[PDB]
Order: C-alpha cells, then sequence, then structure tokens
RNA sequence: UGGCCAUGGAAGUCGGAAUCCGCUAAGGAGUGUGUAACAACUCACCUGCCGAAUCAACUAGCCCUGAAAAUGGAUGGCGCU
C-alpha cells in the first residue's frame, strides 16, 4: 500500500532526525550497513576482528563502549539468519541526552528500498548519510540493453541496480548462398530479427508500465550494432514509453555485463533530467506570472492564505527553507497563535509580550516550515514540489520570490 | 463600502455553509471577507465556537456582520437536523463506515422539525409538511423498521398542533 | 398515467365549480413560475387558482349535471393564455387585489410599449465602460469621473411603438423594468352574472 | 470589435452546423442524416466544433 | 435543498449508493452546455395559432455506402433502362 510506505519514510525520517542529533561524551558509536547479496558469517567475523583490536584502544571511555557496541551489533546480527533483502542497517552506541543520562541504543533494522552502499564505521557520531541519500532520489530509471545476442531490462535507484527480466536470441546468418534465395532469406533475415524488437517493444511495456503509465521516469536503451536504434525509433515502441526513452547509448559488452557499462555512460543525463524537470515547472510557475492570469503566489503570508482557501494546485518550496512555524502562547490567558519566522526575526524578537493585557507571550518550540508542509500539504491541494538554486530558473525563485510560493487552480485578487 | 472605506451601519449577509470543525481547508474568508474588515482566524475559530457541540456533522452558517463582529447563526436543513437527532456521537476518524445507519425511530421528534420550518414549502399546513420531512430522510428510514414511501399516506396525528 | 390524472383534474375543476359560484378569469401571458408562486402565498387562504386548457372546454358537462345553465356563457372566453381564479370574498375586491400585486420583468424586445418609458438623468454605475451603446439611437451620456452619467431626462419609447433590441438591453443593463405586467384580467363570473372589469 | 447580432448572422452561415463522421461533411444543424452518398447516408454526425 | 456520499471541488450537472414528498398545470434529488464552485444557458406538462390523422422500434426485397494495382478490356461482344 502507498499510505503504509509513506509512514515507514515518516517513520525513518524521524530515525534519521534523532541519530544525527544523537551524539555522547567519550563513546563511540557503530554506524553500519550490510547490503543486501551480503553473507552475514563475513559481518559476523569482521565484527570480531574489530573487537580484538578495540580491546587495545587507550582510552577506556571510548574503549569500553566501542567494545559494548560491537558486542551488542554482533547479537542483533545473531538474529537474523540471511541477510534481510533490501541491507540492513545497524546503529549502535552509548548515546548521551539531558539529565545526564548515559543510555546504550541497538537499532537495526530492515530499510524499505534495496540499497547498494555498505559501511561501517566506529566514530564520535552515528553517520546517516547513506540513508538520507536514499530517501531522497525516488526516481526510478528503466534501462533496456538490446543486442542481436540478446536483451536485459532493468530497473536503477540512486545506487541500486535490479534485473527485471531477460532473454538471448537464436538470430539467422549474416549471408545466403545462393544467387536468388540470398535476396528472399535477407527478407526473411530482416523478419525475424525485427520481430525479436517487435518482442523487446512489447516486454518493455509489459514491465516498465503500470496502470497505463510508465513506472519509470527515463528509459535508457542500450547495445551496439545498431539495434538499440531500431528499438528507439519504431512504431512498435509504445509513444508513451517512447516518450521517456532517455539515452541511446553505445555499450561495448552486453547482457548482464552490459548493464554497468550502460549505467556508468549513463550517469551525466540521469543528473541533468532532475533539474530539466524542475527548471520546466517552475518556468511554469514565472509564465503566470509573466501573462498577468493571477494563478501563482509567493510569500508564505500569501502562499498559505491560499494554500488555507480555495487551494493552490501545484504548491512549490526550495527544499531547505530556513522559515519555521512557531506556535506561541501567553501565561495567563491562555490565549495562542503561531507564527512563520525568518532566521533572524525567530531567533531573537521583543515582538512577543502579549501588550493587550500586559505579559510576556512566551514561544512554545517551533516545527521547521519545509517539513511543515512535508507533513500536511495532503490536507489542502497536493502536488509539494521540492526544488533547487542549480537553475537560472530556479535561482530566480528561490533568491527573488523567497523559494516559497505555487501555482494555483484559479485566479485569486490578494489584499494588503 | 462603495467609494473607499466607511461603515455606515454594516449588517451585511451572506450564506457560508458547512462546518462541524475548523477545517484546514476552510475557504472560509478570502473574496468576502477582508475587505468589510472581518479577518480569517478569528472569524474561523468564532465560527467553531458557534457551530461546536452540536451541529458536528455538517452545518449551515448565516454570518451577520456587525461593522467587525460575526453573528454565526445555525439555520437547520431538514437532513442535517435529521443527521443530528441520529445515533451520535462518532464524530470524525472512523467514522469510515459510513454515516448511514438509519435506524432511529423519530416520530414525535419531526413534528418538532415540521415546526421549526421558517414557513415555507407553500403548505396546506403539517399533513402536507409531514410527507415532506418524512420522505426527506434519505438515511432515517422512519419509524423503528418501517419503509418511508406510503405509511404517509395514512397519517392520524398533529394536524391541528403544529400551527 | 394521464387518463387516470386527465380524469382527475375533471373531478378538481367540477368541484372548484361546485365549491365556488364565483370566479376570475386572468390572462397568464410572460409570467414565471416564481410569480405564480408569489400569487399562491398572497392569494393562499381565500382564493383557490387553477391553470387549465381544453379541458376547461368541459365547463360544458357541469352545466350537463342536471343542474346549471349560465357556464354556457363563460366557453368562449377560454381562449389565450387563460387560468382560472376561485373564490368566494368579492369581485370588486378581488380586482384590486389581482391589479396590486403584479412584477416588474424586463423589457421584451419587439413587443409593444403600454406606457411613455424614460431615461433619467443618473450614472450606471460602472466603470470607464462602452459609451457608445447609449449614444448610438441619441443619447446624451458623459464619462463624468468613471461612471458614464446620462445628462437629461429622455422619453426613449412612446405609447404603442414598438421596442428595439439595443435599447432594450441598455434599460435591463440600468435596471429599468416598465414593460410587461404580471397577469392581466379578461372577463368575470358572479354567481351566473358575468362582468367586464367594471 | 464586431457587432454581436451581426456576428451571430455570420455565425449561423460558418459555426452552426452538423459534420458527418464519416466524410466530414458539412450539413445543416437539423440535420440527422449525411447528404453525400459516398458516406452512404450515414447518421453518425456531430457538431461542428465550437471556436473557444 | 449546499438532499446524501464524496472537501480537491459537485448546491441536478469529475464519479458513485440514492432517488422520495410539497406546490402542483408542472418541472428529473435532473438530458446536456458551462463552472474551482456557482451563476447563466439548455433539455417535461400545458396552453395560442393552428387543425386530422400521426410516430416509434424491428424486419426483409431491389439500389447505394462499405469497394485499392499495376499493357487497354471485356454480363462473350455490341449494346440494353
Amino acid at each position: 500500500s502507498a499510505a503504509d510506505r509513506n509512514v515507514e519514510i515518516w517513520k525513518i525520517k524521524k530515525l534519521i532526525k534523532s541519530l544525527e542529533a544523537a551524539r555522547g561524551n567519550g563513546t563511540s558509536m557503530i554506524s553500519l550497513i550490510i547490503p543486501p547479496k551480503d553473507q552475514i558469517s563475513r559481518v559476523a567475523k569482521m565484527l570480531a576482528d574489530e573487537f580484538g583490536t578495540a580491546s587495545n584502544i587507550k582510552s577506556r571511555v571510548n574503549r569500553l563502549s566501542v567494545l559494548g557496541a560491537i558486542t551488542s551489533v554482533q547479537q542483533r546480527l545473531k538474529l537474523y539468519n540471511k541477510v534481510p533483502p533490501n541491507g540492513l542497517v545497524v546503529y549502535c552506541g552509548t548515546i548521551v541526552t539531558e539529565e545526564g543520562k548515559e543510555k546504550k541504543v541497538n537499532i537495526d533494522f530492515e530499510p524499505f528500498k534495496p540499497i547498494n552502499t555498505s559501511l561501517y564505521l566506529c566514530d564520535n557520531k552515528f553517520h546517516t548519510e547513506a540513508l538520507t541519500a536514499l530517501l531522497s532520489d525516488d526516481s526510478k530509471f528503466g534501462f533496456i540493453v538490446i543486442d542481436g545476442s540478446g536483451a536485459l531490462f532493468g530497473t536503477l535507484q540512486g545506487n541500486t541496480r535490479e534485473v527485471l527480466h531477460k532473454f538471448t536470441v537464436d538470430l539467422p546468418k549474416k549471408h545466403g548462398r545462393a544467387a536468388q534465395s540470398a535476396l528472399r532469406f535477407a527478407r526473411l533475415r530482416m523478419e525475424k530479427r525485427h520481430n525479436y524488437v517487435r518482442k523487446v517493444a512489447e516486454t518493455a511495456v509489459q514491465l516498465f508500465i503500470s496502470g497505463d503509465k510508465v513506472n519509470v521516469a527515463g528509459l535508457v536503451l542500450a547495445g551496439s550494432a545498431d539495434f538499440k536504434t531500431e528499438l528507439s525509433q519504431s512504431d512498435m515502441f509504445d509513444q508513451r514509453l517512447q516518450s521517456k526513452v532517455l539515452k541511446l547509448v553505445d555499450i561495448s559488452y552486453g547482457g548482464e555485463n552490459g548493464f554497468n557499462q550502460a549505467i556508468e555512460l549513463s550517469t551525466e543525463v540521469l543528473s541533468n533530467v532532475k533539474f530539466i524537470q524542475e527548471k520546466k515547472l517552475i518556468g511554469r510557475y514565472f509564465d503566470e506570472i509573466s501573462q498577468d492570469t493571477g494563478k501563482y503566489c509567493f510569500g508564505v503570508e500569501d502562499t498559505l492564505k491560499a494554500l488555507e482557501m480555495g487551494a493552490v494546485e501545484i504548491l512549490i518550496v526550495y527544499e531547505n527553507l530556513d522559515i519555521m512555524r512557531y506556535v506561541l502562547h501567553c501565561q495567563g490567558t491562555e490565549e495562542e497563535k503561531i507564527l512563520y519566522l525568518t532566521p533572524e526575526q525567530e531567533k531573537d524578537k521583543s515582538h512577543f509580550t502579549d501588550k493587550e493585557t500586559g505579559q510576556e507571550h512566551e514561544l512554545i518550540e517551533s516545527m521547521p516550515l519545509l517539513e511543515w508542509f512535508a507533513n500536511n500539504y495532503k490536507k489542502f491541494g497536493a502536488t509539494l514540489e521540492i526544488v533547487t538554486d542549480k537553475s537560472q530558473e530556479g535561482s530566480q525563485f528561490v533568491k527573488g520570490f523567497g523559494g516559497i510560493g505555487g501555482i494555483l487552480r484559479y485566479r485569486v485578487d490578494f489584499q494588503g | 463600502m462603495p467609494p473607499k472605506f466607511d461603515p455606515n451601519e454594516i449588517k451585511v449577509v451572506y450564506l457560508r455553509c458547512t462546518g462541524g470543525e475548523v477545517g484546514a481547508t476552510s475557504a472560509l474568508a478570502p473574496k468576502i471577507g477582508p475587505l468589510g474588515l472581518s479577518p480569517k482566524k478569528v472569524g474561523d475559530d468564532i465560527a467553531k465556537a458557534t457551530g461546536d457541540w452540536k451541529g458536528l456533522r455538517i452545518t449551515v452558517k448565516l454570518t451577520i456582520q456587525n461593522r467587525q463582529a460575526q453573528i454565526e447563526v445555525v439555520p437547520s436543513a431538514s437532513a442535517l437536523i435529521i443527521k443530528a437527532l441520529k445515533e451520535p456521537p462518532r464524530d470524525r476518524k472512523k467514522q469510515k463506515n459510513i454515516k448511514h445507519s438509519g435506524n432511529i425511530t423519530f416520530d414525535e421528534i419531526v413534528n418538532i422539525a415540521r415546526q421549526m420550518r421558517h414557513r415555507s414549502l407553500a403548505r396546506e399546513l403539517s399533513g402536507t409538511i409531514k410527507e415532506i420531512l418524512g420522505t426527506a430522510q434519505s438515511v432515517g428510514c422512519n419509524v423503528d423498521g418501517r419503509h418511508p414511501h406510503d405509511i404517509i399516506d395514512d397519517i392520524n396525528s398533529g394536524a391541528v398542533e403544529c400551527p | 398515467d394521464r387518463a387516470t390524472w386527465k380524469s382527475n383534474y375533471f373531478l378538481k375543476i367540477i368541484q372548484l365549480l361546485d365549491d365556488y359560484p364565483k370566479c376570475f378569469i386572468v390572462g397568464a401571458d410572460n409570467v414565471g413560475s416564481k410569480q405564480m408562486q408569489q400569487i399562491r402565498m398572497s392569494l393562499r387562504g381565500k382564493a383557490v387558482v387553477l391553470m387549465g386548457k381544453n379541458t376547461m372546454m368541459r365547463k360544458a358537462i357541469r352545466g350537463h349535471l342536471e343542474n346549471n345553465p349560465a357556464l354556457e356563457k363563460l366557453l368562449p372566453h377560454i381562449r389565450g393564455n387563460v387560468g382560472f381564479v376561485f373564490t368566494k370574498e368579492d369581485l370588486t375586491e378581488i380586482r384590486d387585489m389581482l391589479l396590486a400585486n403584479k412584477v416588474p420583468a424586463a423589457a421584451r424586445a419587439g413587443a409593444i410599449a403600454p406606457c411613455e418609458v424614460t431615461v433619467p438623468a443618473q450614472n450606471t454605475g460602472l466603470g470607464p465602460e462602452k459609451t457608445s451603446f447609449f449614444q448610438a439611437l441619441g443619447i446624451t451620456t458623459k464619462i463624468s469621473r468613471g461612471t458614464i452619467e446620462i445628462l437629461s431626462d429622455v422619453q426613449l419609447i412612446k405609447t404603442g411603438d414598438k421596442v428595439g433590441a439595443s435599447e432594450a438591453t441598455l434599460l435591463n443593463m440600468l435596471n429599468i423594468s416598465p414593460f410587461s405586467f404580471g397577469l392581466i384580467i379578461q372577463q368575470v363570473f358572479d354567481n351566473g352574472s358575468i362582468y367586464n372589469p367594471e | 470589435i464586431i457587432e454581436p447580432s451581426l456576428r451571430q448572422l455570420a455565425q449561423k452561415y460558418n459555426c452552426d452546423k452538423m459534420i458527418c463522421r464519416k466524410c466530414y461533411a458539412r450539413l445543416h444543424p437539423r440535420a440527422v442524416n449525411c447528404r453525400k452518398k459516398k458516406c452512404g447516408h450515414t447518421n453518425n454526425l456531430r457538431p461542428k466544433k465550437k471556436v473557444k
């Protein structure tokens, strides 16, 4: 289900927030990630020698901490017997927190996406750079490696490299050694060679499409032998699929070994793509400003007022705002309100006296905005679009307009 | 209010519908709200306080703006008052399956419903109004375990009491 | 249906003839359902309004029914868009109540003009809009700071004159509604005797 | 720009028609059947699309 | 009568379970068009002119549409209504 997946992402994001905060005085913390294919024994051994080494650590508080963590991460791994699919992510240590409370913790879990990123570390802190880099890069891209020998269809995350389906074929010989039959055999060879392409072009629809919509934001075709092109520019390959043909890549090698080659030759394009789509969206946002229209908005005050009401269509936000939603509160009267304060206005501000009554209006702690949108953009109007300051249209959005706004579902006049 | 910014008296009325609670998606103010001095969040909180504890299963909201003070009232819609006199109160979030139990009797309670009708209907008194509201019930299914349709034709009550 | 309904209406009109010996024949004319709802509300208690056709051509059968003559006199006046008003109060009072009720209803383009229609000197209630629509025929209109003001009291359409299309649309934009009427009285029936709005 | 009665005069003659689904024949708006023999009096008609 | 569900908005009008009463002369909890949503427009029952017959769904006979190939061309030919 989609809702259960969104809960598991929120769970993991919250886990990361805590682990980045954690910290512990003295001590170290086992960052650890065991990729899908790995043998867990291999990990147990590694740990066991990492243990034996750590027993010569000169510092006590560090030593005994590290030994403890390694003792306990081994015990976690004992509860699994094969590596869970989609990898494993363990995070031992002895985190410190408020109240002077030294507490041990051992968070292991199969992460929801497969991942292809091993890591081991002892250091003062935990390392969750891998994990954030697997929530950021959703963008699944489809690969199809055509060759005279055979095909390979496969999907692709940031790091993760899946193999969907494949086959090979006995295509005919190049030549027909009779004078007349030469011509017929040629025409016949052309028919079976094309038929193979027809099969590939159907299979790709069968694999990379789902509910009359392609599941992959690109569709890299690869290979050699002027074949990938024969697919690329045919009437057989479905136009919604062929719309997202993103590259024809000439690879040496074929099949599985062909795959990796096809990805490394593709790397540059799949980066550009994410920026291209961003440029396109904001480009439209600006079109509504360029023409009078009315169906745009900008600056929290206006934008959220548009959201609250007959909502926006698309809401565009620069992926980090500073800007933060605070929940202000009164001591005596119990009257309360909420405000969207800038980095300067949030840090120190004499504004927040109650004035009418005459008391110090205390600001109960914040929830940072971009995250606030991410929580509850669905309870409004939808399509929360994170953007960047890399493109010229991107920067103009971030710099000028404030990296916040949205394309509206109809024309609205604003006042004050 | 015509030329620039002048409240001569301002007893301006406009008819919003819906309002169990606040509503994030709201659509309460804009357009009509701000021009005319009525705000947005305060007007929403006042709208919540009026249509708080019953009705919480949809209402109506005529908003009489006394310059800056909005007067929210709950004018009755037949279907809304029938849903108010149902089997309360499982308000929101399960809920879910769904809001259509509809076996809650109301025999003499509907007499109150036809009485509170703002005259309306161009009726020949309650005898016909009974039929009207006695059908308006999409959910309720009339008395104990009855149908609406033709039991209505043999009414033997409240002809002279409702005026 | 439509045999049982036809016979059921026969039973309505015959009952309304038995109940009331006094009726009032009114033309429906260019009339709304809203107008008919208003006239039902005002004349609710005393009178009963009805709207028939050529099953009104059936007053013959009531006269046949071992009793009435005099209803023979009423058959020729059930022509045009006719609707009855059955009642028991009085005649000249009800005539005045019918005349007093009425409704505005905006200009009909093409039809005759009953009274001398005028255009008083006043603003339209608009911004810098088309003054050419007003000035096309022969009206003095200026743009005195935004609003299109008419600068003189002028008579556009006289009695028994055909109302043009462009002048009708301008009157509709100004919210000037002298044309139409509501409903007219053609003939009367009072306990056997007939009267003609006198 | 263009006078509204006159427009509707000129609309009558150009825009307010029925079009045969077979042979794209332009037909008077009252039409139930095509003229054209090539389509065999189709009856699949439709109203000419309007300019927005 | 912003009817119920659906709020992303469906007050007849993306959809779906409903689908009754009043006034009724008569208008569907609504054919469409159009709306962010309304509004506005549009589509029964009855009249006036009018004045006796008129309409629907099937079916089958001939004819037509469906019906495109290469030397010029073949109901045998001319021709035939």
